[PDB]
């Protein structure tokens, strides 16, 4: 079976490259972040513009939702993270402590903590209520390209240009595993599978890989796209068929069959690098966003 | 910075 994703909406408004798109867990909203220093909110099902959220002083590279869809955290070049109340648009907290650009961010499932990764080569863990840095992980020896909590928040996976993926025990800070193949290309994205058993990792050699991290083994490899320059998000599409979804530097959205590794769809329309894809939590919907010769978000819908 | 090569 192959998906039949088809373009439903293009969403425009950001005045510079879009960095990140994320669907709210309750499925009503898409949040977009951009080099133009702005967060924008759109309806998930029609892409209707809802509001702009602002306050960061430099461009934004990531945004993530709290589990209750009430809060957003953003990661900015201004070396801060901001906790936002979506409904009011106010900045609730400014998270300071990184000494270089903040590049990536995520809530834990309970949404009482935020993880961040920075150009300063560290991972930071933040208390959402107080906005205080709980812990700093000297996580890597190069910029941290992604950080992600597992299904219950007890683990953090980070990726870095130093070529490593590291799994951290959230509470103890201990590095439980360091993962690397037989080469060391920069790792530009990583995230746990929904079941927590795997990490999906992008490396800047045009390769995605599915690792059983417990066993420390690569179970699947996905190729055919173009990824050598940008930290492009990748997804497990789970609502219908089990796909792997990623943007690509040839301006396409790639969709692979997770089991077989075959490319099953390529979504055309973007006119620049598709930096970010997101999968709707209940509907077979993909959101994708592109860099500075495009600056738009597209919503794609599939029957399966 | 994610938007930069």
């Amino acid at each position: 079976v192959k998906p039949n994703y088809a373009l439903k909406f293009t969403l425009a408004g950001h005045t510079k490259a879009v960095s990140s798109v994320k669907f709210s867990p309750n499925g009503e909203w898409l949040a977009s972040s951009s080099a133009d220093k702005l967060i924008k909110i759109w309806g998930a099902y029609d892409g209707k513009f809802e509001k702009t959220i602002s306050g960061h002083k430099l461009g934004i590279s990531d945004v993530a939702w709290s589990s209750d869809s009430n809060l957003l955290v953003s990661a900015s070049d201004d070396k801060t993270l901001k906790i936002w109340d979506v409904s009011s648009g106010k900045c609730l907290k400014t998270l300071k402590g990184h000494s270089n650009y903040v590049f990536c961010c995520n809530f834990n499932p309970q949404s009482n903590l935020i993880v961040s990764g920075s150009f300063d080569e560290s991972v930071r863990i933040w208390d959402v209520k107080t906005g205080k840095c709980l812990k700093t992980l000297p996580a890597h020896s190069d910029p941290v390209s992604a950080v992600h909590f597992n299904r219950d928040g007890s683990l953090i996976v980070s990726s870095s240009y130093d070529g490593l993926c590291r799994i951290w025990d959230t509470a103890s800070g201990q590095c439980l595993k360091t993962l690397i193949d037989d080469d060391n290309p920069p790792v530009s994205f990583v995230k746990f599978s929904p079941n927590g058993k795997y990490i999906l990792a992008a490396t800047l050699d045009n390769t995605l890989k599915l690792w059983d991290y417990s066993k420390g083994k690569c179970l699947k490899t996905y190729t055919g796209h173009k990824n050598e320059k940008y930290c492009i998000f990748a997804n497990f599409s789970v609502t219908g068929g089990k796909w792997i979804v990623s943007g690509s530097e040839d301006n396409l959205v790639y969709i692979w069959n997770l089991q077989t590794k075959e490319i099953v769809q390529k979504l055309q329309g973007h006119t620049d690098v598709v930096i970010s894809t997101a999968c709707h939590p209940t509907e077979n919907i993909i959101a994708s966003a592109a860099l500075e010769n495009d600056k738009t978000i597209k919503l794609w819908k599939s029957d399966c | 910075m994610r938007t930069e090569p």
